[PDB]
RNA sequence: CAUUGGUGAGCAGCGAAGGAUUUGGUGGAUUGGGGGAAUGCCUUGUUGA
């Protein structure tokens, strides 16, 4: 619907809160992580991007599954059999309820409900790719148990299906339906199931700190464990020889509990947030120390056990937060900087690993208001300046070493750090404060080299020229000001009717636009020291507005879920887009290819698609809510006879004029009377006003080939009828070339003089 | 400028190994290199795309039968799409391996890759966007096999599988597993490894060959089986079969060679055509038109660079050279045609903005150092090592002098005069300059005043003063014109090699001993000094040049970049050259102010100044639309349409409202312009001159505009020098072609009265 | 042989191997040029054209003569040609192994030009341009 | 006479319940000539079985 830009993808997605599912890959394993309506499939070893899906769910996915070589994706009433990404089957359930848990085992499909209904498939055949075909239907009555939690099995424990409840724990025979095993009434009620590799013994977390090994032949406990003040949500269990417990809280905590000595081994403390659910699933490799840690924080951790506290191994995140203020940190298109109010600092590749990694700030540093990033000095001195929140100082950043700077500048007049800018050298920081000084600095030596003061408010935007002459200026008390930076004099100023918020400059072409509180854009030539340009109609504030590159394009983001591309070349909107989650940040591009959008809802980065092969497009607003190869031709260094005919008796050599210049150099086509009729067609071709270049070599070839046929040794026959003809209007032909010698004897004067 | 500056063409063709392949219109030729992509058609030779994702050094190209579906392999062996303009619309990581055949379906459906061991056919879409992680879908494998898969032929059904692989077994696999003829029959009984199997379009004959020159055809037959129809045993040719390809006529077969030689056959015969010798450097890839009319073929990088166009009845219809690197490139007096200077010891003419190698002079013992022409354009000259400097004609073909007289086997650099009378070579190991004269080439004096070797020799447009740059810290001034010397300026630093002039006799700018660049006027005030090189993959300093519109200077290193500057202290941009593993060591202007040079290993050439970019020249919104506005002017007041038309720079407006007026307007418009509306026109308008067919229009107008204001474009030189080239180019080029057919149809009525 | 190998620290036996042949391309040169009567003008100019490109290579540093070339052209000269050989001799550097460092981690600038080659050649005049860093 | 080299003591300022210096492993990103025969060999002829 948009006429310049696509939705393209979404970078800066990990986790949301879904526990994470687990398969085989050959001899390695393969982890699933939710997105919300996609997911993501990783390597276990060594966290490579390997697959997603290709296709978004109707809704959020509500529980996921990993068979063999398979992923199961639950959504309202449909469950997705896919493979590598591809949808290879979708079961829809007969019910209207929603999908809670799944089980896998043997020949079966488990589909868990809402409502205390599961639908149960089997295959066709044993060796079928997966269950199609329904079953049965089992209903579990508040008579027989709680809610349902999960859904497990145990080893041995063939047809028979374990359904744990809030109250006790159920276990069916599924080829019959019959419930063979209903469990006693359990005190506490139970929030995470695990099963044990050891016979006949589930393992049963409650809702307080308390670990239930309850056997399922005999039903009963052997041992339960007491933590003081958890909530357990995550289990797992060490399959490598040693017989260790793994408890995920809700706290974000995990607590390692040796199980034959007795211990409480460590706890991890908060590596998941506590607000976004904590630990939501921990899971130990099958045969190898190293548990993996999810959570709703957009992240995705990885611990091993050195031969012990576990250690940190490698962990891939995002922005816990949707993210406030971003930056493209190379015009490769390949690295970028982005900063959310979640305190975190991260750097994304745009490649087809997507990797990313967090600024090193070596308990966070406050929220950020504003950037400065430039690409020539990287590795050589630092090359960001950070403006945060209720700061008096800013803080530089290193790219190369992803880590931070060793200077911290303060504003030196009581005020909070409000605007920053760099140089296109990468020499100097320009930073304005909340009181209205500007203070330049060196980014090589971080000292101070120079101070302005001239706005009474806070100074809200600052730039400079790429030839490092004109520094312009916007404040809050309308000022915009016009600074030499080879000098300290004051330039220029200009008076706005409205303060000015922020301030974007197009370097290459000299402009920049301000977004005033007046709902306008007022777009400034520097050079003149003007106000130029100024656009109309948005009715709610804009926070994020930037240039093409070509510096033909502004789109702009708005309050008013408005994202308009606004053409320079006539001063109008020529387009809006309409969202329902609004683009907190745009930002075009270095290339003239993606757009970078960062919004309200969703921690990561719509990335926007101008087409670009092709436009002439102008429509509007508001809407739903040769030439020497021829003669070079002629020298050579080493049918028709129908349409003479027709013209033989009238008007026809347009025809013929069009198969000669069509195709077919024709000396060797003319030489197979007639020639009459040919200079019949030259005077037709000398009536028309054009194509006289095609008309010297059709002359002068009639002279060369036939010019002996046209010489008959006793002229004035009827050839000269023809010639007498040709040579009369050959005299209007000939009064070009005294204009040729004007122009170039002009010329060659000029040349001289 | 503010332009954007970038390759949208190259020097050189051909400079690594590469593949060749036609397109499907047969009026484009698909001529790739080792690191980049470039694309080219049959007339008007232009470089298309530019696909650089590569970190080793091969490249396979093929398109799908319509020519949107564009593709390139490194060995890395990932895959990047583009369209018709180098767009890369999807970036698809395939591999960390390399392909040894690939091939697309003729239906356009299905995908054909063949690499480790194994066969992979994945998903070909049509024409689309990005929004993809993954946009190639298996379609099938096929397993297995012995070892790695060396060829490959498909079919017309676009169902059927017939390959060949290292273990001397023809494969069969269908595609949408039917199972034709339910089998994956092998072909075997080689007596030696087979290189090429092939399959005729009849369904009927199976085309095998070995490296033997021994050819086996089989039949289509699975008493019932596949029989014999012919064999061969060859023990004459010793040779062998490096490249074979099959015909779409299925009639013939090209067989090239390691010997360095091309044979010609015919299928059903199995007789010679003809073969073809031209030396012993083999050919590598070879190619075959669709229809197969012309025949072309490619070669090794250490073997020819040197690819050669055909037909089926034997005549050359492509020529073209490129060896090896460049040393240094010079701009002939209209800058259209483009000379080279190699270690071989060939200079090549090149007018590469159209891509024909016309001709080439061949006189040398060794290298060419540099090359450069003499700006009235009836002689050009030779700076090589060979012991002597000789001159050149353009189109004439006569060696004039070779100047020599001592004993030298090094001539470094040269100057001479604007006037073409005298010219003096700078000697490497002798400190001497040498004069020789253009009426015989007499040394009348000698100049022994160096103590250090010289290093550049410059001379200037106000044809009194020399400048030269010496190995001893002392930059040198000389006067040969007057009756005396002049006393040369001491430099405060810098043993200089870069030394470069203003052609006004004022402006001089010097490479220091480091990667300073320091400018200064003739009163020896220093203006500038620039910043060391940066750019880690050590300072170099190499090559300068002074800008011929006299408000930049372009500097060159060794350390693969190139960096921009103007009058005043700043960087005007630097340009990174991405390569894999010296780079520059010659940079000067274009006369047609368009773009500038590079010498280099590689060979890269023109720096695209364009105009979709958006410019605010005389503050465009006060004209508020630019569309109404001028249909309105359009009506009335031709002036102010052409004063509102300069501020716009879209030439789809450009070319109508500077058609839409009458004749009689014309000079009254040129009379009535102002000043400052005018260089960017007359630049513009000698090159867009060039391409359309409306010639007396244009040329009414450059009369009354040209006649406008003649002595304040004569007091605003510099620039309406540079606007002036671009137009008299123009002038001479379709005025030496309308004279000659212009008396050529004059003789012809006194003829008719003579006889 | 050996010890010719382990006095000048070549690399590799292979470029022993090298020299040998190149000293044996001149050595039956000098062979079949030397086989002619003494009464041609061909033989005399022609060996004078080459001995006077082996002065300039270093090969022949001092004056020699006509059985010289029999004698004189060793593999040992085109040994001495190397530039760490060069660059002990003029005594800016102080043993043999130094001269060999100093290439490795690049302090050695020749002219205008970077060099860390360790094979490099130097001939016998342009010597003079060899400088610090 | 030179806050001249080294050594050691003390004070101002800067920080305050620790600071400064070094090293190891693990994890990720990124890269041949000249002569020669009795004798061996090659090639050709020859002798009979």
């Amino acid at each position: 619907n948009s006429k310049i830009f696509s939705p393209f993808r979404i970078i800066g997605n990990v986790s949301n809160g879904v526990p994470f599912a687990t398969g085989t890959l050959g001899s390695t394993f393969y982890i699933v992580t939710c997105v919300g309506k996609t997911f993501q499939i990783y390597d276990a070893n060594t966290l490579h991007l390997l697959f997603v899906s290709e296709k978004e769910t109707p809704s959020s996915i509500v529980a996921l599954s990993a068979h063999f070589h398979y992923v199961y994706a639950a959504y309202e009433n449909k469950v997705g059999i896919y493979k590598r990404g591809i949808e290879e089957h979708l079961l829809e359930l007969e019910t209207d309820a929603n999908v809670e848990h799944l089980c896998i085992f043997g020949d079966y499909l488990c589909a868990s409900t809402d409502d205390n209904s599961i639908f149960i498939y089997k295959k066709s055949d044993p060796q079928d790719k997966y269950p199609s075909e329904f079953y049965t239907k089992l209903t579990v009555t508040e008579i027989q148990g709680g809610e349902i939690v999960s859904l497990q099995h145990l080893a041995t424990y063939l047809n028979k299906l374990t359904v744990v409840t809030k109250s006790n724990v159920l276990l069916f025979n599924v080829r019959t339906g019959k419930l063979v095993f209903t469990s006693n009434e359990f005190p506490d009620q139970i929030t995470t199931a695990e099963p044990a590799p050891v016979l006949d013994i589930i393992a049963l977390g409650t809702v307080t700190g308390e670990v239930i090994m309850f056997n399922m032949r005999k039903g009963k406990r052997i041992r339960t464990i007491k933590i003081p003040q958890s909530r357990i949500s995550s289990l797992s269990f060490r399959t490598d020889g040693s017989s260790h417990l793994s408890v995920g809280t809700s706290s974000g905590d995990l607590i390692f509990y040796d199980l034959d000595r007795r211990s409480r081994i460590h706890v991890l403390k908060n590596i998941h947030r506590e607000s976004y659910g904590g630990v939501t699933q921990a899971t130990f490799l099958n045969g190898q120390p190293i548990i993996v840690t999810s959570g709703g924080d957009n992240s995705l951790k990885e611990y091993v056990f050195d031969p012990q506290p576990p250690r940190y191994l490698r962990s891939r995140g995002g922005h816990s937060q949707p993210p406030s203020y971003i930056a493209f940190a190379d015009s490769q298109s390949h690295f970028m900087l982005s900063a959310s109010k979640d305190r975190s600092l991260w750097s994304f590749s745009l490649r087809k690993d997507a990797q990313s990694q967090e600024m090193s700030q070596r308990s966070k540093f406050p929220e950020i208001v504003a950037l400065a990033i430039e690409n020539a000095r990287i590795g050589e001195w630092e090359n960001i300046i950070t403006a945060h929140k209720d700061e008096k100082f800013a803080r530089t950043w290193d790219m190369r070493n992803k880590r931070v700077g060793r200077w911290t500048f303060d504003t030196t007049d009581d005020g909070f750090v409000k605007s920053v800018a760099m140089s296109q050298c990468g020499n100097f920081g320009f930073i304005g404060s909340s009181n209205g000084s500007i203070t330049i600095y060196n980014m090589q030596s971080g000292i101070l080299r120079k101070k302005y003061k001239l706005h009474k408010r806070a100074v809200t935007g600052i730039s400079l020229d790429g030839m490092n002459r004109k520094m312009v200026s916007c404040g809050l008390d309308g000022i915009v000001g016009f600074y030499d930076f080879n000098k300290s004099t004051l330039l220029g100023k200009l008076k706005l009717d409205a303060p000015i918020t922020a301030m974007v400059y197009h370097r290459s072409s000299d402009l920049f636009a301000l977004a005033l509180d007046d709902l306008s854009i007022v777009v400034i030539d520097a050079v003149t020291q003007r106000v130029v340009r100024q656009l109309w109609g948005h009715s709610n504030r804009i926070t994020a507005f930037d240039f093409s590159p070509e510096g033909r394009w502004i789109v702009s983001a708005s309050l008013d879920s408005t994202i308009r591309t606004w053409d320079l070349p006539t001063g109008g909107c020529i387009d809006g887009i309409i969202v329902d989650n609004v683009a907190t940040n745009v930002k075009f591009s270095p290339n003239g290819d993606l757009l970078a959008t960062t919004h309200v809802t969703g921690n990561g980065i719509c990335i926007w698609t101008n087409r670009a092969q092709f436009k002439t497009v102008s429509t509007r607003t508001i809407d739903e809510s040769q030439k020497k190869l021829d003669a070079e031709e002629q020298m050579n260094k080493f049918h028709f006879t129908k349409q003479l005919r027709e013209g033989s008796q009238s008007k026809d050599y347009s025809s013929l004029l069009a198969t000669l210049i069509n195709f077919s150099p024709a000396a060797v086509d003319l030489e197979i009377d007639e020639i009459v009729w040919f200079i019949d067609a030259l005077t037709q071709g000398l009536k028309s006003n054009k194509n006289f270049e095609l008309y010297e070599t059709f002359m002068s070839l009639l002279f060369k080939a036939h010019g002996d046929v046209i010489h008959a040794n006793n002229k004035n026959q009827d050839i000269a009828s023809a010639l007498q003809n040709w040579e009369d209007v050959h005299k209007k032909e000939d009064r070009l070339d005294d204009l040729v010698k004007f122009c170039m004897g002009v010329a060659a004067f000029v040349t001289t003089a | 400028m503010k332009s954007d500056f970038k390759f949208s063409n190259l020097l050189g063709t051909v400079y690594r190994q590469g593949n060749i392949t036609f397109s499907d219109d047969g009026k484009q030729l698909l001529s790739p290199v080792g690191n980049r992509v470039s694309v080219f058609d049959l007339i008007n030779n232009k470089s298309f795309t530019f696909e650089y994702e590569h970190r080793k050094n091969i490249a396979a190209i093929d398109l799908n039968k319509q020519g949107t579906l564009l593709i390139s392999i490194d060995e890395d062996g990932r895959a990047i799409l583009v369209n018709f303009k180098a767009r890369n619309v999807l970036h698809h990581f395939n591999f960390k391996e390399k392909c040894s055949a690939v091939k697309f379906s003729p239906d356009g459906r299905l995908f054909a890759l063949a690499s480790g061991r194994f066969l992979q056919i994945w998903k070909t879409p049509d024409v689309n966007k990005d929004r993809q992680f993954a946009p190639f879908v298996r379609h099938r494998v096929h397993a297995g096999h012995f070892q790695d898969i060396t060829s490959l032929t498909w079919s017309q059904d676009s169902r059927f599988i017939l390959t060949t692989s290292k273990d001397l077994s023809a494969k069969i696999w269908s595609v949408d597993s039917e199972e034709k003829n339910l089998a994956a029959t092998t072909f075997n009984g080689h007596r030696d490894y087979v290189m090429g199997a092939f399959f005729s379009h009849d369904q009927e004959k199976i085309y095998t060959v070995s490296k033997d020159g021994a050819v086996f055809v089989w039949e289509f037959t699975k008493k019932y089986s596949w029989r014999i129809t012919k064999k061969h045993f060859f023990y004459a040719n010793q040779a062998k079969v490096k490249c074979v390809t099959f015909h779409p006529a299925t009639r013939l077969l090209a067989v090239g060679f390691t010997s360095g030689e091309f044979r010609l056959y015919d299928l059903p015969d199995f007789t010679l055509i003809q073969q073809l010798s031209m030396g012993q450097n083999p050919v590598n890839t070879v190619s075959v038109n669709q229809t197969g009319e012309w025949l072309a073929f490619g070669s090794s990088k250490l073997g020819q660079l040197l690819v050669y166009e055909w037909q089926s009845e034997s005549y050359i219809l492509k020529q073209q050279g490129h060896f090896d690197s460049t040393n240094s490139l010079a701009y002939s007096p209209d800058g259209s045609r483009v000379v080279t200077a190699s270690e071989d010891g060939k200079i090549k003419v090149w007018d590469i903005t159209s891509g024909f190698c016309l001709a080439t002079f061949e006189e040398h013992t060794s290298s060419v150092t540099a090359v450069q022409f003499a700006k009235r354009g009836q002689v050009m000259f030779s700076s090589s090592l060979d012991g002597t400097v000789r001159a050149w004609d353009l189109i004439r073909y006569r060696n004039f002098r070779t100047f020599t007289g001592t004993e030298r086997i090094q001539f470094n650099c040269l100057a001479v005069d604007p006037s073409g009378e005298v010219v003096c070579a700078g000697s490497l190991d002798n400190f001497d300059i040498h004069v020789w004269s253009v009426q015989t080439g007499q040394l009348l004096d000698a100049l022994s005043g160096h103590e250090g070797p010289v290093s550049c020799l410059s001379f200037s447009q106000e044809n009194s003063v020399l400048a030269s740059a010496s190995w001893d810290k002392t930059i040198r001034i000389w006067s040969i014109f007057g009756r005396s010397q002049q006393v040369e300026p001491i430099e405060v630093y810098s043993d200089v090699l870069a030394l470069s002039m203003r052609p006004d006799g004022k402006e001089v700018a010097v490479s220091t001993l480091k990667g300073q660049i320091s400018i200064f006027n003739i009163e020896d005030a220093k203006q500038v000094g620039n910043i060391d090189c940066r750019k880690d993959i050590s300072k170099f300093f190499t090559t300068i040049h002074y800008s011929f519109d006299g408000m930049a200077i372009v500097a060159g290193g060794n350390n693969n970049s190139i960096c921009l500057y103007d009058v005043p202290n700043e960087v005007l941009l630097k340009r990174f050259i991405v390569s894999r593993n010296v780079r520059v060591t010659s940079v000067q202007f274009s006369p047609t102010a368009n773009a500038f040079a590079a010498a280099s290993t590689e060979g890269l050439l023109i720096y695209s100044t364009n105009d979709t970019i958006l410019f605010d020249p005389f503050d465009l919104d006060v004209d508020v639309t630019p569309h109404s506005t001028v249909e309105a002017l359009r009506e009335k007041q031709f002036l102010n349409a052409l004063v509102m038309a300069f501020r716009l720079n879209e030439e789809y407006l450009i070319n109508k409202v500077y058609e839409a007026i009458p004749i009689k307007e014309i000079p009254l418009v040129a009379s009535n312009i102002p000043a400052i509306y005018l260089p960017r026109i007359l630049k513009f308008i000698g090159d867009f001159a060039i391409e359309s067919q409306h010639i007396e229009f244009n040329l009414i107008w450059i009369k009354a505009l040209l006649s406008a204001s003649g002595g304040y474009i004569n007091e605003h030189k510099y620039l309406f020098s540079t606007a002036m080239r671009s137009i008299q180019r123009f002038i001479v080029r379709v005025a030496k072609e309308v004279v000659n057919t212009t008396t050529d149809n004059k003789y012809t009525y006194r003829f008719l009265v003579s006889t | 042989d050996t010890q010719v190998m382990r006095t000048y620290h070549i690399q590799n036996r292979e470029d022993y191997h090298k020299y040998n042949r190149i000293c044996g391309d001149i050595r039956r040169l000098a062979n079949k040029l030397s086989l002619l009567p003494p009464t041609d003008p061909f033989r005399r100019k022609h060996e004078q054209l080459l001995l006077d490109k082996l002065y300039a290579m270093g090969v022949l540093t001092t004056k020699s003569k006509i059985s010289d070339l029999e004698n004189k052209v060793t593999v040992s000269a085109i040994c001495r040609r190397r530039l760490p050989v060069i660059m002990h001799r003029l005594k800016m550097a102080e043993t043999i192994q130094d001269a060999v460092k100093f290439i490795e981690q690049g302090h050695v600038r020749v002219g205008p030009n970077l060099i860390n080659d360790p094979a490099y050649l130097v001939t016998r005049n342009m010597e003079d341009y060899v400088t610090w860093v």
